[PDB]
C-alpha cells in the first residue's frame, strides 16, 4: 500500500464525479446557447461555478501526493495536470487586482471598422481609421498592460517557473522518455529553423503584393521600401486575404464556387453532413451517432429563438457530440462542416482515454486534423465525383495559381506576424526589453521580420501590440504557427499512403483506408503519451518540419520567380512615410 | 412458469443489490423468450440455447439487475472489470445463459435517474455467486477512519446517471441471468417434450 495505489484510487473517484459535473455543466451551456433567456444564464452560471469549485477542492487535495515515488506514466500525467496551482499562489489582493485588470482590459477592448478596411481603397480614410483605433484603445490598455505583465511574472515564478513565456512554453514539455524528450527552450530553435527555411518564399510574395499595391495605390508606395500597414486589408494585418481583389494574377478567368449547383439541385443542410458523413467513412472512420442527428440543431431556428451562430463541435461527455452550426446553402458551409465533422471524429477517437488525457496531444491538433479534411474535401476531383461540379472541367494551370495564391495570401502571410509578435512578447516577459523602449522596438521587428512600416510615427505611451483580441484577453498565440505546418506535415504523410501521383495541392484521401488507418492510430493515443511519438506514428519524424509546405507551394513560387525578374526581392528599414 | 414477473417487471433493483428468484415446479417454454427480437444480447455458455426447451433442471434460478451498456461484455465467464470483481462475480465453468436488453424509456429520467448503484471501492474481489450490502467506508491508507470519511476514506457505492441523452454506451441496460443447477434430486423445471 504504497503511493501508488492511493493515487489510484483517488483518481478513479475523482473522474467519477468530474465526469458527471462536467457533462452537467455542458447541457446547462448548450441549452443556453440553444435559446438565450435569462434562466439558462442563471443555470449556466450554477452549473460553472459548482464545476470551479470542484476542481479547486480536487486540485487541493492531490497536490498531497509528492509524484516522486510514481512509477507509471499515465497517473504521473494525469497528477500533473491535477496539481497545478494556477493563479492560487497570490495572495488575496493580489489576485483580486489581477482579475480587476483582466476583466477591464477585456471590456474596454470590446466596447470601442472592419469594413472601412475589407472594402475601401481611400488611403486616407483607412489610415484615419487606423491612427482613431490605436489612439483611442492602447492608450488606455497601456498601464494595465504594464501592471499585468509584473503580477503574471510573479505568479510565474512562484510555480517554479522562470517567467510567464516558460509557462506559456510549458505546453510542449515531454521528460522522462527517453528519445521523446522535448525541453521548454527547443521550442524558440525549431521555431526560428523554420522560420529561416520559410523566408524566401515570404519575399517573393512580398515583392509580388507591392508591386501589385504600386498600381493600387501611386505615389504612396517605394519599390524598394516596405508595405504600410493600414493597406494591408485587415486592421492588424493578420492575414491578406482581402487584397485578392487587387493582387489577382488573371482576372478574366472565374475562380470554382459550386453553390449554384447546390441551388439547382435542391441541396440542404442534411445532404452536406451525409456527404460529410459518406467522406469520412469512405476514409475508413466510424459512421456517427443517432444522438449526433437528433440531439444537434443544423439549422437557424427562426426569429421566436435567438442562438449564437458560430459553428462549434460540441462533446459533453457520456458518448455525446452535437454540432452548433446555422448552416446556409454555400460552398463556404460544406468546408465548414467538413471541418467540425473532423473535430467530432477527432473527439470520438479517444472517448476511452481518462477524463483528464480527453484532449489533444498539444494545443495543435485539432485545427490541424480539421484543416486537412477541408482541403482534401476543397480539391476539384472531390467536387467533381460528389456531382456538383460538371463531369468535363479539364482544369487550365492559371486557376491552379489563382488557387495557390489565394491560399498562400492566407497561410504563409501570416506565419511572420505570429512569430512576431510571439517573440516580442517572450522578450517582453523575460524582461530583455525595457518598458521605455517596448514599442520602439515593436516596430523594429516589424521592419525586420515581416516588413511593415508606421504610418505614423508612435510614442511610447501608445500600446498596439495590446490592440489584438488575443493580446489583450490573454491567449497564446503560438498555437497558430506550430499547427500551420503540422497541417501539411500530416497531408504529405497520409498522401503517400493514399498512393497520389501528382502534385500534392490536388490531393484527395477519399477510398484510401490506408491513409485512414494511418491517421486513426494517431488520433486513438489522445494526451496519453508525448506529442513527438504522435507525430512519429503519422509522419515518421519527432520534430516539426517545414519542406511539406514548400513542396505544396512550390508551383507558386517558381512562377513568382519567373514573374518578379526586373523587380526588386527584399526591403529596406530606413524608408519611411512620415 | 413465472416469467413474466422476472422478464417484464416494473422495477429492477441495483447491481449491488442482484434479486434472486427461485423458479420451481412449472413447465418452461424457453423458445417463446428466445424468439422474441427485444433483447440486445441472449448468450448461452454450458448449453445451447435451441435445446433449452428438451432439457430438465432442478434449481434454476434467475437474477435481475440493473447496469450500463458497455458492461454488459463483463457479465461473462473470467472477465474482468468492476463489475465483474466487486458486484457481480460468474464461476468460470458456469452453465445458463444472460439476456440483457436496453431499458432508456424506463429507466432514464430528464434531470437524471440516481436511484442505480454500483460498488466501486472493495478489499477483495467476489467469490461467484456472493452478494455484499454492506456500507462501511472504505480505508484507503494506513490512518483510522473512524467513521465519518475524512481525507483518504471513500464512501464505496456510487451512483449512475441516467439521462435520456446519454449514448449507447452510457444507457441503463437490464440484464437477467437464468442458472441451471443440475444434481440428482428431482426434477423441478422441463420443458413440454
Ligand atoms: C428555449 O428554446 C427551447 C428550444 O430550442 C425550448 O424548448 C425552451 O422552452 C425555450 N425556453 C423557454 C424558457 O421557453
Ligand atoms: C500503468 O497502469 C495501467 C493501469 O492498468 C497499466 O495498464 C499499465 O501497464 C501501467 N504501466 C506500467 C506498469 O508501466
Ligand atoms: C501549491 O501551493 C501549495 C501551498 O499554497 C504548495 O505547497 C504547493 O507546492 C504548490 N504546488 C505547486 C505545483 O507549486
Ligand atoms: C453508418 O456507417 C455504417 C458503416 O459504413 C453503415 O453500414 C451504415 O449504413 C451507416 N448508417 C447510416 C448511413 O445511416
Ligand atoms: C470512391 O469510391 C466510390 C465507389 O463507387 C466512387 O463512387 C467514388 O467516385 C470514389 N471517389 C470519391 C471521391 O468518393
Ligand atoms: C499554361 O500552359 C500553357 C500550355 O501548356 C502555357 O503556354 C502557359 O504558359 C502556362 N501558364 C502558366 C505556366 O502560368
Ligand atoms: C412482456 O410483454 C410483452 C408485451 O407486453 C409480451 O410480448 C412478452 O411475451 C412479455 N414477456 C414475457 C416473458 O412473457
Ligand atoms: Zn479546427
Amino acid at each position: 500500500s504504497t503511493i501508488e495505489e492511493q493515487a489510484k484510487t483517488f483518481l478513479d473517484k475523482f473522474n467519477h464525479e468530474a465526469e458527471d459535473l462536467f457533462y452537467q455543466s455542458s447541457l446547462a451551456s448548450w441549452n443556453y446557447n440553444t435559446n438565450i433567456t435569462e434562466e439558462n444564464v442563471q443555470n449556466m452560471n450554477n452549473a460553472g461555478d459548482k464545476w470551479s469549485a470542484f476542481l479547486k477542492e480536487q486540485s487541493t487535495l492531490a497536490q498531497m501526493y509528492p509524484l516522486q515515488e510514481i512509477q507509471n506514466l499515465t497517473v504521473k500525467l494525469q497528477l500533473q495536470a491535477l496539481q497545478q496551482n494556477g493563479s492560487s499562489v497570490l495572495s488575496e489582493d493580489k489576485s483580486k487586482r489581477l482579475n480587476t485588470i483582466l476583466n477591464t482590459m477585456s471590456t474596454i477592448y470590446s466596447t470601442g471598422l472592419n469594413e472601412i478596411m475589407a472594402n475601401s481603397l481611400d488611403y486616407n480614410e483607412r489610415l484615419w481609421a487606423w491612427e482613431s483605433w490605436r489612439s483611442e484603445v492602447g492608450k488606455q490598455l497601456r498601464p494595465l498592460y504594464e501592471e499585468y505583465v509584473v503580477l503574471k511574472n510573479e505568479m510565474a515564478r512562484a510555480n517554479h517557473y522562470e517567467d510567464y513565456g516558460d509557462y506559456w512554453r510549458g505546453d510542449y514539455e515531454v521528460n522522462g522518455v527517453d528519445g521523446y524528450d522535448y525541453s521548454r527552450g527547443q521550442l524558440i530553435e525549431d521555431v526560428e529553423h523554420t522560420f529561416e527555411e520559410i523566408k524566401p518564399l515570404y519575399e517573393h510574395l512580398h515583392a509580388y503584393v507591392r508591386a501589385k499595391l504600386m498600381n493600387a495605390y501611386p505615389s504612396y508606395i517605394s519599390p524598394i521600401g516596405c508595405l504600410p500597414a493600414h493597406l494591408l486589408g485587415d486592421m492588424w494585418g493578420r492575414f491578406w486575404t482581402n487584397l485578392y481583389s487587387l493582387t489577382v494574377p488573371f482576372g478574366q478567368k472565374p475562380n470554382i464556387d459550386v453553390t449554384d449547383a447546390m441551388v439547382d439541385q435542391a441541396w440542404d443542410a442534411q445532404r452536406i453532413f451525409k456527404e460529410a458523413e459518406k467522406f469520412f467513412v469512405s476514409v475508413g472512420l466510424p459512421n456517427m451517432t443517432q444522438g449526433f442527428w437528433e440531439n444537434s440543431m443544423l439549422t437557424d431556428p427562426g426569429n421566436v429563438q435567438k442562438a449564437v451562430c458560430h459553428p462549434t463541435a460540441w462533446d459533453l461527455g457520456k458518448g455525446d457530440f452535437r454540432i452548433l452550426m446555422c448552416t446556409k446553402v454555400t460552398m463556404d458551409d460544406f468546408l465548414t462542416a467538413h471541418h467540425e465533422m473532423g473535430h467530432i471524429q477527432y473527439d470520438m477517437a479517444y472517448a476511452a482515454q481518462p477524463f483528464l488525457l480527453r484532449n489533444g496531444a498539444n494545443e495543435g491538433f485539432h485545427e490541424a486534423v480539421g484543416e486537412i479534411m477541408s482541403l482534401s474535401a476543397a480539391t476539384p476531383k472531390h467536387l467533381k465525383s460528389i456531382g456538383l461540379l460538371s463531369p468535363d472541367f479539364q482544369e487550365d494551370n492559371e486557376t491552379e495559381i489563382n488557387f495557390l495564391l489565394k491560399q498562400a495570401l492566407t497561410i504563409v502571410g501570416t506565419l511572420p506576424f505570429t512569430y512576431m509578435l510571439e517573440k516580442w512578447r517572450w522578450m517582453v516577459f523575460k524582461g530583455e526589453i525595457p518598458k521605455d523602449q517596448w514599442m520602439k522596438k515593436w516596430w523594429e521587428m516589424k521592419r525586420e521580420i515581416v516588413g511593415v512600416v508606421e504610418p505614423v510615427p508612435h510614442d511610447e505611451t501608445y500600446c498596439d501590440p495590446a490592440s489584438l483580441f488575443h493580446v489583450s484577453n490573454d491567449y497564446s498565440f503560438i498555437r497558430y504557427y506550430t499547427r500551420t505546418l503540422y497541417q501539411f506535415q500530416f497531408q504529405e504523410a497520409l498522401c503517400q499512403a493514399a498512393k497520389h501521383e501528382g502534385p500534392l495541392h490536388k490531393c484527395d484521401i477519399s477510398n484510401s483506408t490506408e491513409a485512414g488507418q494511418k491517421l486513426f492510430n494517431m488520433l486513438r493515443l489522445g494526451k496519453s503519451e508525448p506529442w513527438t511519438l504522435a507525430l512519429e506514428n503519422v509522419v515518421g519524424a519527432k520534430n516539426m518540419n517545414v519542406r511539406p509546405l514548400l513542396n505544396y507551394f512550390e508551383p507558386l513560387f517558381t512562377w513568382l520567380k519567373d514573374q518578379n525578374k526586373n523587380s526588386f526581392v527584399g526591403w529596406s528599414t530606413d524608408w519611411s512615410p512620415y | 412458469c413465472p416469467f413474466g414477473e422476472v422478464f417484464n417487471a416494473t422495477r429492477f433493483a441495483s447491481v449491488y443489490a442482484w434479486n434472486r428468484k427461485r423458479i420451481s415446479n412449472c413447465v418452461a417454454d424457453y423458445s417463446v423468450l428466445y424468439n422474441s427480437t427485444s433483447f440486445s444480447t441472449f448468450k448461452c455458455y454450458g448449453v445451447s440455447p435451441t435445446k433449452l426447451n428438451d432439457l430438465c433442471f432442478t434449481n434454476v434460478y434467475a437474477d435481475s439487475f440493473v447496469i450500463r451498456g458497455d458492461e454488459v461484455r463483463q457479465i461473462a465467464p473470467g472477465q474482468t472489470g468492476k463489475i465483474a470483481d466487486y458486484n457481480y462475480k460468474l464461476p468460470d465453468d458456469f452453465t445458463g445463459c444472460v439476456i440483457a436488453w436496453n431499458s432508456n424509456n424506463l429507466d432514464s429520467k430528464v434531470g437524471g435517474n440516481y436511484n442505480y448503484l454500483y460498488r466501486l471501492f472493495r478489499k477483495s474481489n467476489l467469490k461467484p455467486f456472493e452478494r455484499d450490502i454492506s456500507t462501511e467506508i472504505y480505508q484507503a491508507g494506513s490512518t483510522p477512519c473512524n467513521g465519518v470519511e475524512g481525507l483518504n476514506c471513500y464512501f464505496p457505492l456510487q451512483s449512475y446517471g441516467f439521462h435520456p441523452t446519454y449514448g449507447v454506451g452510457y444507457q441503463p441496460y437490464r440484464v437477467v441471468v437464468l442458472s441451471f443447477e443440475l444434481l440428482n434430486a428431482p426434477a423441478t423445471v422441463c420443458g413440454p417434450k
